[PDB]
RNA sequence: GGAGGUCAACAUCAAGAACUGUGGGCCUUUGCCUAUAGAACUUAUAACGAACAUGGUUCUUGCCUUUUACCAGAAC
RNA sequence: AAUUUUUAAGGUAUGUAUUUUUUUU
């Protein structure tokens, strides 16, 4: 409202700006058809993204509003949008009034308007499944904080909880410090994909701490769809709160019988 | 025929030397819209023909005025200008006719080629499109044609 | 000259003695059915400038085509000769045999 | 009499002829009958 | 040994197309298009 | 609707026409 | 219903063109896709062009194409047709201005092929050779006076366009 | 490879050797009208030879003909750096680029690129292989004799 | 190889194997280094100094560059341009300090002409070309026929030049 | 040779010439024909390279 | 209303020297006889084109390690 | 009294693995 409503976004790259295609010379010779250097060996082609949104800053009203897509701006969540208040699509994060709109076609494609596939993928990749709705997200590749290391978990929790937060709704949040993952659930289905454009090929720390300005530099980190908890403690509870949910969608679905008659 | 000065074509009538600076404003700003920028949007790119589709609407305009509205110009010229290419005649031909005057293109009036039904929304008056949106009172949506980037041909608008 | 004298009458002759004669319905043309679509428009130009568009069309089609099939070590030069750039093992090989319709093609580029 | 006006763009021949199994082996299954080189060339010192 | 060759509908029920893949072979190009009929 | 109302209502248009943006 | 096609800006398709010249953009794959379906079109675009060249009295033709809106293809729409009798006239006089001009000269160089080499992209026709102004072509003298009836119209690239008696 | 023709010639008596140079008036006739113009006005003469950047050119003479302004910018694309030696304007006023053998393709569009060194004459210019000043400036082929004095 | 004819193109592979083109042309490089480098008395020579050739500048038939750079111990009176047999010479034309060697083999044909002929043209084909990279306008182009076991030398002579490349 | 030796009569060996039209006219029509080849040729190789060869 | 359009659709263009419509008569409308109206375009040293290409199948051939690519005559 | 020119393929295999940021007990 007093960030978002009454500012249109400011656009946040000049379209001189974009990064060029053509990746640089991961192969002998470029393809035009498949967009890519073809002959000779590629060394990881991950980089950490030049770019990044300011949740608050960049989020304002656009033509997409007075047209009131549904659909978000993807390169808005990347923060690489050019098009600004010219852009056809929302520029904000979800709130529960954009979702209920939404709240219809959210199970065949995402909140951008990219349809789902049945099986998911190999290593849980872009976009999930149409079959299961997925709140929980994984976060890897925490070298995407660069070789600065954290005195506890407490340092990359606190971070990742203050990050993410500003991305919509948080059931939980938990780091692992034997392994480096941290699962992240939002609410809402409709945040967690949101959060996953957004995040990926980031860095870490503050804005100028340590390391920050050669930051650009490192691996990245990865933000995929979660596996499901195998642990009987939320194996339960995820059950359980599936029973519970049932019970209350027996409810409307005996009432609009009960409107029915 | 040819815009070209092949020695085919006739030197130019009397009444041309006074206009010559004016087209050639037209002229210098087409040459520098067909340059190709690199631009990565697909909504960008069609925005560049937006230029010439109306840099050529620009142009004609300029010539049609001068004859047919301030009679400025001697027919002599006017048809020499023709041959010339410095105007689009069956696009002049539209803007003599009743109703089509602020004409986009020859175009936006084709009835074969749109999917159903014909003529741009951008041949639909703002008065109505306001009003079949009033329904809905969203403000319509509609800001450019896709052939061209018009708003409202229409002549009432 | 006076065998190039028989030659042409040789094919004169072999032309007046079995003729052809054309197909009615054929009354349907590949252009006239081609611009009746939205995608498809009309205008003039200079010939030259249609020569060089032409040119630079087929040599984009050529190389789409090449690049698609995964082939980046042969090189299509601006006169359309199509050159290997390397040398190639028996799979580069095999898949790089080429047909007659790419290279009939080609030449009939190279021609204009 | 090669005409007077003509440019003819050198094509390179890459492919060597060598035998590839008289290369590596300095066995040829087919003999003196062998289509190609024969021809037989080591490295460089590479082994310490 | 060819033992039981192979069956033709496998073949037929081949999502493809009806037709095949839409090459055009040169032995299916139109010939003698007209029919003859007996008295 | 009427002809005054057109005529006037048009300048409103940034730039003459039809290219001109409403809004 | 049927109105007829509408002639264009040239300058719409030529931005077209030489957009698609660099093409690496996602933008493009259902343009690359129309590159090689018109691939096969591609042997008819070279008949329409080939059979439409100027002949040497005409220093240029003007001839009608029909392009596809990506780019993928331009088809030389015209097709050419000339007055028996004057078509033999230019070509005979033609061939004397040959004759006249073999016997002129003494030194007579001729075009070295390829024009241009392979590694040289062919150059754009609104930069380099749209601003020129063409060299003169062939013609003849022609007489100044027994040909006067022909001599007006002969040369010119449809020799009689407008002419309600002279032509349909 | 294809150049549109060689329509003006000035020879330059420096210290170090002759330097001739064929010039295109056509192609850029706004750059042609400072350059010739100062060497009739001699705010050329005994220009010490500046800056090298290696493998990208080197410079001299840098005051302005007119009014300390710049030149309307005009290219060809007929003319491109493939070779070293082509007489170069930068966008700075009135400033020389002579292309080292590097003729980098970069430095392209940001100049407005002028004439050349006639095939004779580039060997004395590769001596810079204490700057070299030039004493006299003889025009042997003037093309618009015109403005040019009047 | 102006044809397919692969029988031919395996012979013509034997007869160059392990790399003999450049080995060959490396090795007359070095041998007229060492002649030019045992006459730096005589024909006052300040240093005979071979350049560093890129490693196929032998077998490449478009471009060229020099091989052998020489300065000279004051200057040069030189010569026209002309054949290594002829006889009559003005050494009066030019004056410079450093002369260039290019030893450019060839592999000759029935049709193919004499060597003096394509050394010439070649000479003058490459030093009014802009491709070729040679130090000063003056130098000697050597041309060999590998098949015909012929040579020739198209240059620009000072005295004391043409009766050393002859012997 | 028609050309040539009804053309160069009383004048020449020279390369001068330019009568092009007979030439013009058998390469035109060697293309009226070979339209219907490479139609069929390179539909069938972009038809396979899209859609694959039949199975059967 | 006329003159036009390198505009479009539809119909037609190798047959007893070769087209239709109509009235009447025999048959009982096909068909036969008779009277009559109208026949644009293409045809006799034969044809829409004062022009001239390619492919397929089957025969007879020519090159000849086999297929492609080909030699050159015929019929369809 | 007059021929006629060239490109591919049957020869140097083929197959498998290999550059990855640590899915909650
Ligand atoms: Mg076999
Ligand atoms: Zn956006
Ligand atoms: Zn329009
Ligand atoms: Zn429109
Ligand atoms: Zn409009
Ligand atoms: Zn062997």
């Amino acid at each position: 409202m007093t960030s978002w409503r009454d500012k249109s976004a400011k656009v946040q790259v000049k379209e001189s700006e974009l990064p060029s295609s053509i990746p640089a010379q991961t192969g002998l010779t470029f393809n035009i058809w498949y967009n890519k250097w073809s002959q000779g060996f590629a060394g990881n082609t991950r980089f950490v993204s030049p770019f990044a949104l300011q949740p608050q800053l960049h989020s304002g009203k656009t033509r997409g509003d007075n047209d009131g897509q549904l659909f978000f701006c993807l390169f808005f969540a990347k923060g690489m949008c050019c098009l600004g208040p010219k852009c056809e699509y929302l520029h904000h994060i979800p709130d529960e009034e954009d979702i209920g709109k939404l709240a219809l076609r959210t199970e065949v494609l995402d909140c951008f308007g990219r349809e789902k596939f049945a099986d998911y993928r190999e290593d849980m990749g872009g976009i999930g499944s149409f079959r299961k709705k997925n709140k929980t997200l994984y976060v890897g590749g925490i070298d995407g904080a660069l070789n600065s290391k954290h005195l506890k978990p407490a340092q990359i929790e606190s971070r990742i909880r203050f990050v993410f937060s500003r991305l919509g709704d948080i059931d939980r949040i938990r780091y692992v410090e034997s392994k480096n993952c941290g699962f992240v659930k939002f609410k809402y289905q409709a945040n967690a994909e949101f959060a996953k454009e957004a995040m990926s090929n980031q860095t870490l720390l503050l804005p100028s701490d340590k390391e920050w300005d050669d930051r650009r530099e490192g691996t990245g980190l990865l933000v995929k769809w979660a596996n499901e908890d195998p642990d009987p403690a939320a194996q339960k509870r995820l059950q359980e709160e599936l029973k519970l949910e049932s019970l209350n969608m027996m409810v409307h679905l005996i009432n609009n019988n009960t409107n029915s008659a | 025929m040819p815009r070209i000065k092949t020695r085919r074509s006739k030197p130019a009538p009397d009444g041309f030397e006074k206009i010559k600076p004016t087209l050639t404003d037209f002229e210098i700003q087409l040459r520098d819209a067909q340059k190709d920028k690199s631009s990565k949007l697909a909504a960008k790119s069609n925005e560049q023909l937006w230029e010439i589709m109306q840099l050529h609407h620009q142009r004609s305009r300029y010539i049609y005025t001068l004859y047919y509205k301030r009679k400025a110009i001697s027919k002599d010229l006017y048809d020499w200008l023709i041959k010339e290419k410095y105007a689009d005649k069956l696009l002049i031909a539209k803007w003599r006719k009743t109703g089509y005057e602020k004409l986009c293109c020859l175009r936006c009036i084709q009835k074969n080629e749109t999917n159903n039904g014909s003529t741009c929304i951008c041949r639909v008056p703002r008065a109505q499109l306001e009003e079949e949106a009033r329904k809905k009172g969203t403000q319509v949506s509609f800001h450019q044609c896709v052939h061209c980037g018009c708003r409202g041909c229409a002549s009432t608008d | 000259v006076k065998v190039s004298y028989q030659k042409l009458l040789k094919n004169y002759v072999l032309n007046e003695l079995h003729p052809t004669l054309p197909t009615n319905h054929n009354k349907t043309k590949l252009l006239k059915s081609l611009k009746n679509t939205k995608y498809f428009q009309q205008t003039t130009i200079d010939w030259v400038e249609a020569g060089l568009q032409l040119c630079r069309q087929g040599h984009n089609m050529l190389n789409l085509l090449i690049h698609r099939k995964g082939l980046t070590y042969l090189h299509l030069d601006y006169n359309f000769n199509l050159k290997p750039t390397k040398t190639l093992t028996t799979k580069e090989r095999k898949k790089s045999r080429l047909g007659n319709s790419f290279h009939l093609m080609r030449e009939l580029l190279k021609m204009m | 009499n090669q005409p007077t006006n003509i440019r003819t763009t050198v094509l390179m021949d890459f492919q060597p002829d060598v035998c590839k199994d008289y290369k590596q082996t300095g066995y040829c299954g087919y003999g003196d009958s062998c289509k190609f080189l024969h021809s037989r060339d080591d490295f460089k010192t590479g082994w310490k | 040994t060819s033992h039981r060759p192979q069956l033709e509908a496998r073949s037929g029920a081949k999502a493809a197309a009806y037709t095949p893949t839409g090459i055009e072979h040169a032995r299916l190009l139109p010939g003698h298009t007209t029919l003859k009929y007996r008295k | 609707f009427t002809k005054s109302e057109l005529k006037r209502r048009r300048k409103t248009r940034k730039g003459d026409g039809p290219w001109g943006s409403w809004s | 219903a049927y109105t007829p096609k509408a002639e264009m800006p040239p300058e719409h398709l030529r931005k077209i063109i030489n957009t698609h010249s660099d093409m690496a953009s996602k933008m493009y794959n259902t343009d690359k896709k129309a590159f090689l379906g018109a691939l096969k079109y591609l042997p008819h675009a070279i008949l329409k062009l080939l059979e439409n060249m100027p002949h040497p009295w005409e220093q240029a033709k003007e001839v009608k194409v029909l392009y596809h809106t990506s780019g993928a293809i331009t088809f030389v729409n015209e097709t050419p047709r000339v007055i028996e009798p004057v078509y033999t006239a230019q070509w005979s006089a033609t061939w004397i201005a040959m004759r006249r001009e073999k016997r002129d000269r003494t030194h007579f160089k001729r075009m070295r092929f390829p024009p241009f080499d392979d590694d040289e992209p062919p150059l754009s026709y609104e930069q380099h050779i749209e601003n020129i102004e063409p060299l003169d072509p062939i013609n003849l003298p022609l007489d100044s006076q027994d040909d006067e009836y022909v001599k007006d119209w002969l040369y010119d690239s449809r020799p009689l366009e407008e002419d309600s008696k002279k032509v349909n | 490879n294809i150049e549109p023709q060689t329509t003006a010639k000035c020879i330059l008596y420096t210290t170090k050797g002759n330097i001739a140079i064929e010039l295109w008036a056509k192609e850029c006739p706004e750059t042609c009208k400072r350059f010739l113009s100062m060497l009739s006005d001699g705010t050329f003469t005994n220009g010490e030879f500046k800056e090298l950047k290696p493998t990208q050119w080197l410079m001299f003479n840098a005051n302005s003909t007119g009014e300390y302004r710049t030149v309307a910018e005009e290219k060809n694309p007929r003319i491109r750096f493939n070779r070293d030696g082509l007489l170069g304007w930068d966008r700075r006023r009135n400033t020389w680029f002579i292309t080292v053998l590097a003729d980098s393709k970069h430095v392209l569009n940001d100049c407005n690129v002028f004439g050349k060194i006639v095939g004779k004459s580039i060997y004395i210019f590769r001596e810079i292989l204490y700057p070299a000043v030039l004493k006299d400036v003889e025009i042997t082929i003037p093309f618009f004799e015109d403005i040019f004095g009047s | 190889l102006h044809g397919k004819i692969p029988t031919l193109k395996i012979s013509l592979i034997q007869i160059f194997r392990a790399h003999l083109w450049q080995k060959i042309h490396e090795s007359i490089v070095f041998d007229i280094c060492q002649i030019l480098d045992g006459e730096l008395d005589v024909l006052q020579i300040e240093s005979v100094t071979k350049e560093t050739v890129h490693p196929r500048k032998s077998y490449k038939m478009n471009s060229s560059a020099a091989d052998i750079t020489m300065e000279s111990v004051h200057e040069w009176e030189v010569s026209k341009p002309s054949l290594l047999h002829e006889t009559n010479d003005s050494f009066k034309g030019l004056i410079t300090n450093k002369m260039w060697f290019d030893v450019q083999l060839r592999y000759g044909d029935y049709d193919s002409h004499d060597i003096s002929r394509y050394v010439r043209a070649k000479f003058l084909d490459y030093t009014t070309d802009n491709v070729s990279m040679y130090p000063s306008p003056t130098g000697v182009m050597i041309g060999i026929d590998l098949a015909y076991n012929m040579y020739d030398a198209y240059g620009n002579w000072f005295n004391g030049l043409k009766p050393l490349i002859q012997n | 040779h028609i050309i040539y030796y009804k053309f160069n009569k009383n004048l020449g060996k020279g390369p001068g010439c330019g009568f092009w039209q007979p030439a013009w006219r058998v390469w035109l029509n060697f293309l009226r024909g070979t339209i219907p080849l490479l139609e069929r040729y390179i539909g069938n190789l972009i038809t396979r390279q899209f859609e694959g060869r039949s199975n059967e």
